[PDB]
């Protein structure tokens, strides 16, 4: 995923007889990758459950 | 560029001083001064007499 | 703009037989000038606006 970022600004006093140009604003971004799959497994035998005295 | 304003204030179009032919305005408020605290007017008794020197 | 400043006073003891001349009060002023015009500006192209995916 991508989260763009923005924000720059400026101000000035203008000299008469000239033409305004602009103040350059440039951006950036922060990306977030996705990890692999996380697992948690277990196995239980039947005879162990049959001989046990609790669940 | 492509513009040559006269600035409406320069004399003979020579040198600087584009604000030589301008005058100031009256905002419309007089500032004056503050008033001190007078606490001794009271805190003592004032009498009056019609005639006599004392 | 111009802001006139006032505020004076004085009292004394008058000896009869002489003429009262008064007291001298004079004023002062405050002036505030107006600066040039502040400007903030920026130019954004058209191809970038077409390609981009957010406002």
């Amino acid at each position: 995923a991508q989260f763009p970022i923005v924000g720059l600004s400026s101000t000035s006093y203008h000299s008469p007889g000239t033409q305004l140009t602009g103040n350059a604003i440039k951006h950036a971004e922060a990306v977030i990758n996705i990890d692999d799959k996380l697992v948690s497994n277990v196995f239980i035998a039947d005879v162990d459950e049959a001989m046990n005295h609790y669940d | 560029a492509n513009f040559t304003p006269s600035r409406l204030g320069l004399v003979n179009n020579t040198g600087t001083g584009v604000k030589d032919l301008f005058l100031k305005t009256f905002a419309g408020e007089v500032l004056s001064a503050f008033r001190k605290a007078t606490i001794f007017e009271d805190l003592h008794t004032v009498r009056t007499i019609s005639s006599g020197k004392s």
